[PDB]
């Protein structure tokens, strides 16, 4: 359970960098931004699917 | 005006981004790196 | 030809804008169901 | 007393919520006085910070 807590933890800090990465995009190049706001969703459903798993 | 708006949120948007990467590098060091990419690859 | 190219690309840019800020809303809105 | 996985739930939904809210007052904002945006974008920063 340590193993999927550092993962929870180090998807959480990749969520916040895309998540500032993403916000760089509006800021510059937003015509493509949604190229990378799906991915962050994404991540966003692995976490879920951690906390699916999770529930028994 | 449209050229105005444009500018001004430019400019708005350049130090939102500035001053985020600057509180996640200091409150997240271990972060700093990618951060500074994310502005290669922003910028 | 020269006003109305510049008139003709700040007219694009600016609906375009609009057009990205009208995406953002609906992306919300459509994701405020997943949140 | 409230269960830790419901304070979860919460803590997320009010996270996902606090994000909507800032990439909404940025969206909605950019173009305010420079001075007073960026005292209320460094408050949700602030907020951002807090929140995780």
């Amino acid at each position: 359970y340590q193993y999927k807590i550092q993962e929870l933890r180090k998807l959480l800090k990749s969520l916040l960098l895309n998540y500032l990465e993403l916000i760089g995009v509006l800021s510059i190049n937003p015509d493509m931004y949604e190229r990378k706001v799906e991915n962050i969703r994404t991540i966003l459903v692995n976490i879920h699917h951690l906390l699916n798993e999770y529930r028994p | 005006r449209s050229n105005q708006y444009q500018r001004g949120k430019m400019h708005g948007l350049k130090q939102l981004r500035d001053s985020l990467a600057d509180k996640i590098v200091d409150e997240f060091p271990e972060l700093k790196e990618p951060v500074e990419d994310i502005i290669k690859r922003t910028s | 030809h020269v006003l109305i190219d510049l008139l003709n690309w700040f007219r694009t840019t600016n609906m375009n804008v609009n057009n990205c800020i009208w995406a953002l809303k609906s992306s919300l809105n459509s994701m405020t169901n997943a949140k | 007393m409230t269960d830790r996985l419901t304070q979860l739930q919460i803590c997320l939904d009010q996270m996902t919520e606090q994000f909507c809210a800032t990439l909404n007052y940025i969206d909605k904002n950019h173009g305010v006085p420079p001075e007073e945006f960026s005292n209320t974008i460094d408050e949700l920063s602030t907020d951002i910070i807090l929140k995780t």
